């Protein structure tokens, strides 16, 4: 399956400082729900951290 | 559900300061593996926190 880009986006996720508790398990969650659109939520999660850099 | 388990074990993981990258990825991808025994791996991973403390 797609197991391999699903734990690399849960892996960088972790690390994108600017997203609080809720955003984080939302991602998470998503990301096991359609372990499709895991490349996709990456990159929004990506582009929301920076949306809300301090 | 796991969902905030997942959130919370793997926070606490990437933040411990004594494991090196790779380690902190291997137990990251075990936790997404198996959501099961995210508070063993939670647990083993800072004991491996404390044993590579400055010695
Ligand atoms: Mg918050």
């Amino acid at each position: 399956k797609f197991n391999k880009e699903q734990q690399n986006a849960f892996y960088e996720i972790l690390h994108l400082p600017n997203l609080n508790e809720e955003q984080r398990n939302a991602f998470i969650q998503s990301l096991k729900d359609d372990p499709s659109q895991s490349a996709n939520l990456l990159a929004e999660a990506k582009k929301l951290n920076d949306a809300q850099a301090p | 559900k796991f969902n905030k388990e997942l959130s919370v074990a793997g926070r606490e993981i990437v933040t411990l300061p004594n494991l090196n990258d790779p380690q902190k990825k291997a137990f990251i991808f075990s936790l997404w593996d198996d959501p099961s025994q995210s508070a063993n791996l939670l647990a083993e991973a800072k004991k491996l926190n404390d044993a590579q403390a400055p010695k």
